[PDB]
RNA sequence: UUUU
RNA sequence: UACCUUGAGGUGGUA
RNA sequence: UGGAGAGUUUGAUCCUGGCUCAGGGUGAACGCUGGCGGCGUGCCUAAGACAUGCAAGUCGUGCGGGCCGCGGGGUUUUACUCCGUGGUCAGCGGCGGACGGGUGAGUAACGCGUGGGUGACCUACCCGGAAGAGGGGGACAACCCGGGGAAACUCGGGCUAAUCCCCCAUGUGGACCCGCCCCUUGGGGUGUGUCCAAAGGGCUUUGCCCGCUUCCGGAUGGGCCCGCGUCCCAUCAGCUAGUUGGUGGGGUAAUGGCCCACCAAGGCGACGACGGGUAGCCGGUCUGAGAGGAUGGCCGGCCACAGGGGCACUGAGACACGGGCCCCACUCCUACGGGAGGCAGCAGUUAGGAAUCUUCCGCAAUGGGCGCAAGCCUGACGGAGCGACGCCGCUUGGAGGAAGAAGCCCUUCGGGGUGUAAACUCCUGAACCCGGGACGAAACCCCCGACGAGGGGACUGACGGUACCGGGGUAAUAGCGCCGGCCAACUCCGUGCCAGCAGCCGCGGUAAUACGGAGGGCGCGAGCGUUACCCGGAUUCACUGGGCGUAAAGGGCGUGUAGGCGGCCUGGGGCGUCCCAUGUGAAAGACCACGGCUCAACCGUGGGGGAGCGUGGGAUACGCUCAGGCUAGACG
């Protein structure tokens, strides 16, 4: 089962996550299958968070379950929205 | 650390006048005033021409001793001046004369370069508002080298703004003396600069 | 110690003695029937092709055979018998074989 | 794309098997010079269709046995046992060259 | 014869 | 171990 | 945007040529020394042996019970018994336990790398689409009864539930045989025959949620196969019987001597078979002007292993590190019959060693398993701890201060040196103290809305009272190596071929800039030296880029096999070669730019290059091949 969830990048105390599709089975820093965005938690600058509407909304079309979190951020980023 | 010790001796083995006291070093003491010899037990006996080595080993100890900067630190601008594009012996003066400490002395908050590094590590300067206490920080150009309101009332800064009155500064600078606050205008230009260095001799001893 | 997974050991044991049971009636039964057929005896020979054909897809419903492993014994049985039957045979029942 | 080779066939001893002695040519990685190597392969002639100096393509295919996973596609150019005779040759001289010595 |  | 003799030694001499 | 050389063979010279030094690097270690912080990093040797705790579970919304408890019923009361409910223990059943974590033993190999094949295949959970779930029967644990064993644990008898097992049905559909069609390896369609489905549960109870069955497809993961590439020794040259191929069969998801029976007699090798040695491979790392050399630790990918060897069971998946069986070695328990074990998981012990840490905090964050959910589990992880092991930042003070203290050192006894150095004056004020005090955390969930979109609300941090901010405030660690030349820095005294130094050349036999000390000097600075190891310099294995008369080096000569090399003209092909386009070349790293932490180290974002190989198209001078021709080579 392919995912959407954080890759842990930053350093320590210096956190920077990748939104990142991936097989739920790999090392969460590991081998993924696609970098779908990149997300700041402490928001150093003022573009603590990117993600692909488009590219998030083909995965997830495609099975591919989000994180809680990374379903929080995607939906930030007007993934679900509708309207 | 850095250095710390007998000083107008540096001045006299590198046998020219290297400024890290400011005052004196222009009164009729400096000892390279009247005592140009190097230090120690043998600097009156005549000298024996010096290898090529020696020569670039002296200058490259001239120019860094100027600064006060280690020679790990001065070893890594170097590298970083040869890298980046440019004239590299150009380059490496201005990333040298971009170190805030010394900002700090062109532009007269302090008398010499040790003082102004002081100045820096004790909180008495400000960059573009946040105080800096990075002797090596390296001003970007724009940024308003100054001093701490609360700091603005020592002695010390008044009497050397004050003496600054009148008194021009480098032309890739410039000095608001009353608003006790400076602006790093441009890399100085390798003209703009007039070290006793021949900095060609620095650039060949870190090639061999 | 004790670790409940003994649980899974304590299972496939009794998995292990399902699938084996299974497996048995299949192969008895294939046998039997390619040994119907290399005697001419087609109209049973057939008959109990078709219970070993049901036997095997039924197998294959679980884990015990699965895949198209169910398929290739399916396969091998009636290219086993229709060809044995070659020697007079003639599909009777028809039971499994469309002649 | 499964891959396509051209050689003649060095060997006829085989049930549907023939050995198929397949040149290469290309630059040394490090002295430029180019240079010559070569490898046969075993492949599946079902209809025993080719033989001895027989120029053939030969085509990646599925395991037809160990050592075999190769068909012959088609046959480039007829007789021609000077190549065959290069390679038999070259076997003859390893002959000797051992305790004794080959034969030139 | 040792060493210079 | 010391002096002879060496520039200083080896051997050798004188206790 | 890139390339330095020097010392040493001689009385002297040129050359040859080896040795040696300057540079850079390291998971280091050792000596003298040692203040703070950030980020990294830390058993390289015994894949040696391990005490102890923790490291994989979860689900009552699949099921029936035991034990401890409360409440309400059927009576006039009792016995007996019915319902509801709390705690608890496992059991049956399910999903996970094949991931995550560890190690480098083995392996020179389709193991890895790169590019391809699969008409020869599989893929649980996830997504899309189609269809469906009617009826009946059954057993084993739990529990109950009895027996065996020291123990582990075990044998028998009986009762019983289910999303457990089975039979019949329905056949969307699918599987198999035969035929036909299209395709072309086993791909797709079609006809007859045969065979094959299902599970229930929860409710905000007529609907919705979770779930079940069959099929088609998607997505992700993977098996198998292939071209090319991948260390040393030829003082290893011949190797091979399942060995090479064939027919049939077994086996698997699937091809295949993978295995078997039968037949054939093959297969491999100097383009290095076979044997021996060594070794996980890679992205990359270090060095280098480059070509290249060396390397493969941290991180990321793949492989392999889990005390040594073998084996299969269960499963979508294992031949399974914390599952099973057997043999072996060792340890432990033993009523001597028989049993229990497996840190190359975190931490820790011991042994080996020059040498490598805390039996720590937390599940708050990211990630994972199970659950509708609450939530549980998570030594993965996020943090802290220890070690200058590395990198980066910071301090031990700043300005003034005598033609110059004392002491020590030298002395032509005038003086010279350490030295503005100290003393001392003035200034700032690391530590330290007081107060405040964080981002990392907004989701899941609940409410409104249709459990959707969307909006509203609540809970939650180990690090941490830490970072950071404000106030107050003390002049407050310096050491190590070297000073004959190479190589930057010189004098006195001691010693007397001694004691000693020493990287190479060399220095010491009574004037030693070379020994030990001292004054002084050079270098670097919380380090500095040493030892080991890699690249460099070394065009000193020379592809870039060397040589062989006398320096090391022409084979004693010929004949000749393989192989390497090939005169002039024309044409065909287009293999080499060259060109365009396109696919591939993961991330990290490296480079450039900008940005976050006061800087930097460190990190974030974006950009650019890229050999090799696949595909399609093109060129034809040279090489190649085929065909024709020539006469200058050759032969007659
Ligand atoms: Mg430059
Ligand atoms: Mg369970
Ligand atoms: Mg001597
Ligand atoms: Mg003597
Ligand atoms: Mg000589
Ligand atoms: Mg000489
Ligand atoms: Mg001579
Ligand atoms: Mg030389
Ligand atoms: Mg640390
Ligand atoms: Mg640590
Ligand atoms: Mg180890
Ligand atoms: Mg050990
Ligand atoms: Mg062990
Ligand atoms: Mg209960
Ligand atoms: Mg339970
Ligand atoms: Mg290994
Ligand atoms: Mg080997
Ligand atoms: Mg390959
Ligand atoms: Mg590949
Ligand atoms: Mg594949
Ligand atoms: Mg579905
Ligand atoms: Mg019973
Ligand atoms: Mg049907
Ligand atoms: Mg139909
Ligand atoms: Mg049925
Ligand atoms: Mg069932
Ligand atoms: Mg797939
Ligand atoms: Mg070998
Ligand atoms: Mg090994
Ligand atoms: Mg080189
Ligand atoms: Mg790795
Ligand atoms: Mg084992
Ligand atoms: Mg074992
Ligand atoms: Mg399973
Ligand atoms: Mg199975
Ligand atoms: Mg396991
Ligand atoms: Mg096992
Ligand atoms: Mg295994
Ligand atoms: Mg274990
Ligand atoms: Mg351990
Ligand atoms: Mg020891
Ligand atoms: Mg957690
Ligand atoms: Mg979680
Ligand atoms: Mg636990
Ligand atoms: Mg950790
Ligand atoms: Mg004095
Ligand atoms: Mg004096
Ligand atoms: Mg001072
Ligand atoms: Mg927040
Ligand atoms: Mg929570
Ligand atoms: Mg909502
Ligand atoms: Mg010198
Ligand atoms: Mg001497
Ligand atoms: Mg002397
Ligand atoms: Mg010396
Ligand atoms: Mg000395
Ligand atoms: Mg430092
Ligand atoms: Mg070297
Ligand atoms: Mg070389
Ligand atoms: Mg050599
Ligand atoms: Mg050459
Ligand atoms: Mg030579
Ligand atoms: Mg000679
Ligand atoms: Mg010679
Ligand atoms: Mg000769
Ligand atoms: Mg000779
Ligand atoms: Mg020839
Ligand atoms: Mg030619
Ligand atoms: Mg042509
Ligand atoms: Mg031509
Ligand atoms: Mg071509
Ligand atoms: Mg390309
Ligand atoms: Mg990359
Ligand atoms: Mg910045
Ligand atoms: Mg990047
Ligand atoms: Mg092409
Ligand atoms: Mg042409
Ligand atoms: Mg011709
Ligand atoms: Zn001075």
């Amino acid at each position: 089962m392919v995912k959407i969830r954080l890759a842990r990048f930053g350093s320590k105390h210096n956190p920077h996550y990748r939104i990142v599709v991936t097989d739920a089975r790999r090392k969460r820093d590991g081998k993924y299958i696609e970098k779908i965005g990149y997300y700041d938690p402490r928001k150093t600058t003022p573009d603590w968070l990117k993600v692909d509407v488009e590219r998030a909304r083909y995965w997830l079309s495609v099975g591919a379950q989000p994180t809680d979190t990374a379903r929080r951020l995607l939906r930030q980023a007007g993934v679900f929205r509708q309207e | 650390g850095r250095y710390i010790g007998p000083v107008c001796r540096l001045c006299r083995r590198e046998g020219v006048k290297l400024y890290l006291k400011g005052e004196r070093c222009y009164s009729p003491k400096c000892a390279m005033e009247r005592r140009p010899y190097p230090p120690g037990q043998h600097g009156q006996k005549r000298a024996r021409r010096p290898s090529d080595y020696a020569v670039r080993l002296r200058e490259k100890q001239k120019l860094r001793r100027i600064y006060g900067i280690s020679e790990r630190q001065f070893r890594n601008l170097f590298e970083e001046a040869s890298k980046k594009k440019g004239v590299t012996g150009s380059v490496f003066l201005g990333l040298l004369e971009s170190r805030l400490d010394n900002v700090v002395y062109r532009l007269g908050f302090a008398v010499s370069r040790r003082q102004a590094r002081q100045l820096v590590r004790h909180g008495h300067i400000t960059v573009n508002g946040r105080r800096v206490d990075l002797p090596s920080y390296r001003v970007r150009p724009g940024d308003e080298i100054a001093v701490a309101e609360k700091s603005r009332n020592l002695e010390l800064i008044r009497q050397n703004l004050e003496a600054m009155k009148g008194r021009k500064v480098g032309p890739w600078l410039s000095l608001d003396v009353e608003g006790m606050k400076g602006k790093f205008l441009r890399l100085p230009d390798r003209e703009d600069l007039a070290l006793p260095v021949n900095e060609q001799l620095v650039i060949e001893f870190y090639s061999r | 110690r004790n670790l409940s997974a003994l649980k899974r050991h304590r299972q496939s044991l009794k998995r292990r003695l399902r699938n084996k049971a299974k497996k048995s009636a299949i192969k008895t039964l294939s046998k039997k029937a390619i040994q119907l057929a290399q005697e001419g005896k087609a109209e049973e020979a057939l008959k109990i092709m078709r219970k070993a054909e049901s036997l095997i897809d039924k197998a294959a419903k679980g884990s015990t055979l699965h895949k198209n492993a169910a398929a290739r014994r399916k396969s091998r049985l009636m290219r086993k018998v229709r060809q044995l039957l070659e020697a007079a045979g003639a599909p009777l029942i028809g039971g499994g074989l469309s002649a | 794309p499964k891959k396509v080779l051209t050689g003649v066939v060095v060997s006829d001893k085989m049930q549907k098997t023939v050995t198929v002695l397949v040149e290469r040519q290309f630059p040394h990685p490090l002295y430029g010079k180019v240079i010559k190597r070569s490898k046969k392969y075993l492949a599946h002639d079902p209809e025993e269709k080719y033989k001895l100096g027989d120029v053939v393509e030969i085509i990646e295919s599925r395991p037809i046995s160990k050592r075999k996973r190769f068909r012959v596609l088609r046959l480039v150019e007829s007789g021609r046992m000077d190549l065959v005779e290069k390679y038999l040759i070259r076997r003859q001289n390893y002959q000797s060259l051992s305790k004794r010595g080959g034969k030139a």
